[PDB]
């Protein structure tokens, strides 16, 4: 229940991405431990979400890595403005 | 332990027979191997000891190996002259031969011998006679020598001891 | 000949080879694979490297022919291949 | 230096001194092994301190015939880490199996260990294609062995589709040997990589498939796998963690080694766009044959190769950002994979079998051993600030630029599942248990927990580690540096 | 020399008469005799005839005591080779042709 | 010295008849035992051809390997 | 007759697909790349006039020492997955007595020849292995003409050891300059070195490896059909 | 294409023949000794020169007119491979009619 | 008297897993070529 507060402050700091999957990862992870103590059944369903969630995150990130080239997180928004004068539609 | 020394002898000149150009810069290496092979397994060749070096005896079996030798080819050419293109049929033979012989290496002698005359192979040598493969049978069903059957190599290899 | 023996020893060693395999009897299978080392000793030896020749001379020919039907042993000696009444079911 | 040639010749005495050693008693047999995989240990970290204090492999030459006459063992920045790492596990091995493995003809058992430890130390520093394959074939024949060393009829079958599958492979291999001499007539890879460029480009085409075919067939991907999750499930539990932890980073690295000696030929693209679809669909095959899983030991078995098979997804896709992060999965999985198998050996070997219904139950029964697998099964998922997380979000990152998007979603789609086969496992040996049995096993509640406390200190500094496979994948990322180092 | 070439030419024919003689044999037991008998001493004499062969030519003389070496090894190998696989062919059934007498091994086995 | 060698050809594979055909378990046998004797002299046969004092060597060590072998074929059929 | 017919079909395109992949040369004399340096520096850089035995344990000196790995593994990996205590003969079922006697004297006849070809790997071919594998045939000889037969196991694979530590000690002395550099003939450490060139002195370092190579692979057959012919 | 050839790759075919369509074990060990004596057939014949032929005298004959010295030490090893990995192989054959009761690819079950 | 279930008996109905009876592409089919294989009737059959 510390670990998952530590996993809040890190989205909302989170101006990279590379903190940011990381600490949506641990807040994912820390939930869950916390609802893993009993009621296996509710608790595993909310883990296989959350973690289609945060890997289909981690498969967009991937498609904007890759079509873009850089993974820093500020500029990334800069080079979105320099294209916005079918593979989106995805993101 | 004289024994040694002769498996020693035979290892040796085999050891000479197997390599043409014998130097007396390579002989030590080989009498060194046949002395570890004799001391290793020089409990196989005890034909009675180092009593083999008579020289009536080795000059009495390398005079009758062409004995030996003309009786091959002569049956063998015999059993070449069976294979006739519509006759003369082989029918097979069961006739035995009782031996007297000791000095088991010649009941091995007889036997390898018999079976290089003209088709007589041996099968389940007892320790009283011979049961022999032979050839057409017209001779007998039961033979109270050797002669009728194959060549008298019984009384040369009475003397191998 | 020249290359006609070649011919005779590689298609030797090929109808040694497909009736190595269509038989039932392991033995029979164990004769075969005897017989293949054969031809690949003499293959080996006619295209002149006696080195190999000789060492499959003294590995194929009662070193993994003579160690297998050394292993058929105590083993099975037919396919068992079966006539009956719940039979091939 | 060739002082340090020490980490095949020292396995081979010893292994040739152990059975000289097993009539002169019973006592020092298995404490023959621990003090010289601790020498194994011992000149493992001269190479390895020797390797990353300058910029310049040992290469070890085969005598005084320089390459390509001879065989170079190119001890590079990837092989004294992987050397290093595998005489740990090993040394983690040996003080395992002291008093775990003996129900079983333990006279004969050290030299097979030690000379799979000798294979290891050979095939991840061999630079002949020649000794590359001899060195396969002795750890080919070690696992042979060695997984059918129960005579238990589970366990003999479950070598006899792996010595079939191996024997057909090794064949296959020698045939791709012969054709890439075929074209060239050279076999150092030295003399070979500035040599394949213009050889032939239908003969070196044949040659290198069947060449990565016949190394694979040892390794795990799609089709010839399916021996390895009955070799884990049949073997003695020392064995299951080196077949586990080694012998899949041996064939995989030697794999994805020449690999990349051969990247300038036409056909190859096809060849590694094959070994990235069959990396795919060994992952998920694999990662989702362990949900309906019973024997906790195949539920393992299943884990292990979805993880080697990502690690196939990174070897072979670019050259960089994600080669020498494939690295960074090798050296880490490694650790965890060993501390899987200890924790299931230890519980076949304390209570008996590896059933789950002799598997529950282990939350108040068993002590901290439990929490060893509860630490090791949360790091496959990677969830929290771990080492498989840095490690499996660098090989994600990877599969970006080319090859994308399609064998991301098959790999990220296992670990999804990976995420329902732990803690349907977690659950039912925490917070299932109703047994109070105590049970002390305090033997390996300290050096499991060690081993446990260094993926928590890779889990937070691992740029004190990442800064290594930066280094380390100058090995396999190109092949000019490589050649100019041996030439 | 030419007396050699002679010999060589005398044990090849009588190596593919052998081979002749082979598959002219009804059953099992003459195939058997037949061919341990003429596969092995026209052996020896081509090998003797390979050494007297090179008495002259060759090189000098040494192809002959390797010859009489693998001749004299050969000629007392292949007898117990022929008994060994006709004495194991008696047992697990395997008749033999219309014989005059073959009772002879068959009742010395069931004397008791 | 090239007649012979058509001749040792023409007699290996009118052997192959034994083991190709031969309804019993034993003429196979008998089959290959005459033929390693045949290529053993097809063997000492061709150190005439190339001329080499070396090509001996292989042939006597293939008169033993044949021997071993139809003893170990011929052993189990009587136990 | 479908999975027959399906399997020669697929088979004919493997085989196909090797036969166009065959298209290298028809047979001909461009091959040698490095292959010349082989032939051309191996009267003088070794001393074995041989040329086989000089490139597989000199030039290519970690290839039949994982050789030689290989067959004490199989050697180990039999034993381990054969041992019951007990080891006794099957059923004996005696059957000749020409066949005993007749493997009782030809025993030395093969031991003295097999260690014929394991020293002589200088003008003869071969090596020490197919020396040592007619030494385990001379070993099967007495092996399946005998109603026992039990060389004694302790003492046995010690010598198998032992020679196989010879091998590696040849490399461990070796280490005292260099990689392998022969210890023989290059420098006078034990005795001499370089006599000739011929089969005089023993060329250089390569006899004393194949007897002591001979010697391990002669006792690890024997081993194998010892502990593979042993019922309860 | 040359006999060798041919017939190299088809023994290996063969031998691969001999693992897919039979059944009984020990036929498909048969298969796996023949394709590698196939194998090293192949490994001997790549580097026939057609021509010049002494690979061990270098006395009686002169030297730079020997056949292949490379493949002739890439077979001396990979014979004894495959006699070893039968001989591994066959002791697992043997504990499979211990334990179980046949020797069928169909009929072994765990 | 002895009622067995409660819900025991009935089962969950299920999307893919009649593919289960896939499983006989590949043993021998069991049938029996009467031209001609025999079939070897009882010892006992009446007639």
């Amino acid at each position: 229940a510390l670990m998952s507060l530590a996993g809040a402050l890190g989205v909302f700091l989170a101006n990279d991405f590379v903190v940011f999957f990381l600490s949506w990862e641990i807040m994912t992870f820390a939930s869950f431990m916390m609802v893993f103590k009993y009621n296996r059944h509710a608790s595993l369903k909310y883990f296989v979400l959350s973690i289609a969630g945060a890997y289909a995150m981690l498969l967009a990130i991937g498609i904007i890595y890759a079509k873009t080239g850089s993974l820093s997180f500020p500029e990334i928004s800069a080079i979105f403005r320099q294209d916005a004068m079918t593979e989106t539609l995805l993101i | 332990i004289s024994r040694y020394l002769y498996t020693f002898i035979v290892l040796f000149i085999i050891w000479l027979f197997l390599t043409a150009s014998l130097d007396p810069q390579e002989l030590t290496i080989g009498a060194l191997f046949s002395a570890i092979a004799a001391l290793f397994t020089y409990e196989i060749f005890t034909t009675r000891g180092l009593a083999n070096l008579h020289p009536k005896r080795v000059l009495y079996f390398i005079a009758y190996i062409p004995y030996f030798l003309w009786a091959m080819i002569m049956a063998n050419l015999d059993v070449a002259y069976r294979v006739l293109h519509p006759k003369r049929p082989i029918n097979p033979g069961i006739v035995e031969c009782k031996t007297t012989l000791t000095n088991n290496v010649g009941k091995m002698a007889l036997a390898n011998s018999i079976t290089l005359t003209p088709g007589t192979i041996t099968l389940d040598v007892d320790g009283d006679k011979y049961f022999i493969h032979w050839i057409d049978v017209k001779d007998s069903s039961v033979e109270g020598a050797s002669e009728h059957i194959t060549k008298p190599f019984e009384k040369f290899l009475r003397v191998i001891f | 000949c020249i290359v006609c023996i070649e011919y005779i020893i590689v298609a030797l060693m090929i109808i040694s080879a497909i009736l190595a395999v269509e038989w039932r009897d392991l033995l029979a299978s164990t004769v075969g694979m005897a017989a293949v080392s054969l031809f690949a000793s003499i293959l080996f030896f006619f295209l002149q490297a006696p080195d190999v020749a000789m060492t499959e001379a003294a590995i194929g020919a009662a070193l993994s022919a003579a160690v297998f039907i050394f292993a058929i042993k105590r083993t099975y000696r037919y396919e068992t291949e079966e006539l009956g009444w719940w039979v091939r079911w | 230096s060739q002082v340090a040639a020490l980490l095949i010749a020292l396995p081979l005495i010893s292994a040739f001194f152990v059975p000289v050693l097993k009539q002169i008693g019973k006592s020092l047999i298995k404490p023959f092994l621990v003090i010289i995989t601790l020498l194994q240990t011992l000149i493992a970290s001269w190479a390895f301190v020797q390797v990353y204090s300058t910029g310049k492999p040992i290469i070890i030459y085969a005598g005084g015939w320089k390459p390509p006459i001879g065989i170079n063992l190119y001890i590079g920045h990837f092989a004294a880490l992987f050397i290093l790492v595998i005489a740990v596990v090993s040394f983690l091995m040996a003080l395992f199996n002291f008093k775990a493995v003996t129900v079983e003809p333990i006279d004969k058992y050290a030299m097979l260990f030690l000379l799979l430890l000798l294979g290891a130390t050979g095939m991840i520093a061999t630079g002949d294609i020649f000794n590359l394959f001899v060195f396969m074939e002795i750890t080919a024949i070690s696992a042979y062995a060695l997984t059918a060393y129960n005579k238990t009829g589970e366990a003999a079958e479950a070598s006899m589709k792996y010595i079939v599958l191996g024997g057909i492979g090794s064949s296959f291999f020698l045939v791709g040997v012969a054709l890439i001499y075929g074209a060239t007539g050279t076999l150092n890879m030295a003399h070979l990589a500035m040599l394949a460029n213009d050889i032939n480009p239908t003969v070196v085409q044949v040659g290198l498939a069947l060449i990565i075919f016949g190394l694979a067939v040892e390794a795990e991907l799609f089709p010839l796998n399916a021996w390895a999750p009955d070799a884990y499930q049949a073997a003695p539990h020392p064995i299951t963690v080196m077949f586990s932890a080694f012998v899949v980073k041996a064939g995989l690295y030697a794999m994805a080694r020449i690999l990349y000696l051969f990247k300038d030929v036409s056909g190859w693209s096809s060849l590694t766009k094959l070994l990235i679809a069959m990396a795919t669909l060994t992952v998920v095959f694999a990662e989702l044959s362990a949900l309906r899983q019973k024997n906790v030991k195949r539920m393992i078995a299943y884990s292990s190769i979805g993880q080697v098979g990502l690690i196939a997804l990174a070897l072979s896709l670019g050259t960089q950002e994600g080669v020498s992060a494939g690295v960074f999965h090798m050296l880490n999985h490694a650790i965890v994979k060993t501390m899987m198998f200890m924790a299931i050996g230890y519980v076949g070997i304390t209570l008996g079998g590896t059933m789950i219904e002799n598997f529950e139950g282990l939350g108040k029964r068993m002590p901290l051993t439990s929490l060893s697998l509860t630490i090791g099964g949360i790091a496959t998922v990677g969830v929290p600030l771990f080492n498989v997380f840095w490690s499996k979000l660098r090989i994600i990152l990877a599969a970006a630029h080319e090859g994308n998007l399609w064998p991301v979603a098959l790999v990220l789609f296992a670990s999804v599942v990976e995420a329902v086969y732990y803690f349907r496992l977690i659950h039912t040996m925490w917070f299932k248990g109703k047994s109070g049995e105590r049970i002390p096993e305090g033997a390996i509640a300290i050096v499991l927990l060690l081993l446990a406390m260094l993926i928590i200190v890779i889990g937070v500094y691992p740029t004190p580690f990442w800064n290594l496979v930066t280094k380390a994948g100058s090995d396999i990322v190109e092949v000019s540096k490589y050649v100019a180092n041996v030439l | 020399s030419l007396i050699g070439e002679l010999l060589v030419l005398f044990g090849t024919v009588f190596y593919l008469l052998s081979t002749l003689g082979l598959i002219r044999m009804p059953d099992v037991y003459n195939r058997m005799q037949t061919a341990t008998k003429s596969a092995t001493l026209g052996s020896l004499g081509v090998i003797i005839g390979t050494g007297i062969w090179a008495l002259g030519e060759g090189f000098s003389v040494a192809w002959l005591t390797k010859a009489i070496v693998i001749a004299a090894f050969l000629l007392l190998t292949n007898p117990i080779s022929a008994h060994a696989l006709i004495r194991a062919a008696y047992k697990s059934g395997i008749p033999l042709w219309e014989g005059s007498v073959v009772d002879k091994y068959k009742e010395h086995l069931e004397r008791k | 010295v090239n007649i012979y060698l058509l001749l040792i050809g023409v007699a290996t594979l009118l052997s192959m008849y034994r083991v190709f055909r031969g309804p019993t378990t034993v003429d196979r046998l008998v089959a290959v035992d005459i033929m390693t004797t045949i290529t053993v002299g097809l063997m000492v046969l061709f150190a005439l051809y190339y001329r080499r004092i070396i090509f001996l060597d292989v042939a006597l060590v293939y008169a033993i390997l044949s021997f071993a072998g139809v003893i170990a074929f011929a052993r189990y059929l009587e136990g | 007759m479908l999975k027959r017919v399906l399997a020669i079909l697929t088979i004919l395109v493997i085989g196909y697909w090797l036969a166009q992949g065959l298209a290298d040369v028809p047979f001909g004399q461009d091959k040698m790349v490095v292959g010349k340096y082989y032939l051309e520096h191996v009267k003088e850089e070794t001393g074995a006039v041989n040329a086989v035995t000089a490139v597989v344990v000199n030039y290519r000196g970690l290839d039949t020492l994982g050789e030689v790995t290989v067959l004490f593994i199989a050697s180990t990996g039999v034993a381990a997955l054969l041992w019951k205590k007990k080891r006794e003969r099957t059923a004996k079922t005696e059957g000749s007595v020409v066949l005993t006697t007749g493997a009782r004297l030809l025993f030395p006849f093969i031991a003295l020849f097999g260690m014929y070809i394991f020293i002589h790997g200088h003008l003869t071919p071969g090596g020490g292995f197919p020396g040592g594998a007619t030494i385990a045939t001379a070993f099967l000889l007495m092996y399946l003409a005998f109603t026992i037969y039990e060389i004694p196991h302790r003492g046995f694979e010690v010598t198998e050891g032992l020679a196989g530590m010879g091998y590696v000690i040849t490399g461990l002395i070796g280490l005292a300059i260099g990689g392998y550099f022969l210890f023989d003939w290059i420098w006078q450490t034990w005795g001499w070195g370089h006599e000739n060139i011929g089969r005089l002195f023993s060329g250089g370092f390569i006899p004393i490896i194949y007897t002591l190579i001979g010697i391990k692979v002669g006792t690890e057959l024997s081993g194998i059909v010892d502990n593979m012919l042993k019922e309860e | 294409i040359s006999s060798y050839y041919f017939g190299a790759i088809s023994l290996i075919l063969i031998g691969l023949y001999a693992v897919l369509v039979k059944k009984n074990l020990l036929k498909i060990l048969i298969g796996l000794s023949i394709m590698e004596t196939g194998v090293n057939l192949l490994l001997i014949s790549i580097g026939y020169v057609s021509g010049k032929s002494a690979p061990i005298l270098s006395e009686g004959v002169t030297a730079s007119n020997a056949v292949d010295p490379i493949p002739q030490a890439l077979v001396l090893t990979a014979i004894v491979i495959g006699v070893a990995t039968t001989a591994m192989a066959l002791s697992v054959a043997i504990l499979l009619y211990e334990k179980y009761g046949t020797l069928n690819i169909e009929e072994i079950r765990r | 008297f002895r009622i067995a279930p409660e819900e025991k008996v009935k089962k969950k109905p299920s999307f893919l897993k009649p593919w289960f009876g896939l499983k006989y592409l590949f043993k021998k089919p069991v049938t029996i070529k009467i031209p001609y294989e025999f079939i070897e009737p009882a010892p006992r059959y009446r007639g």
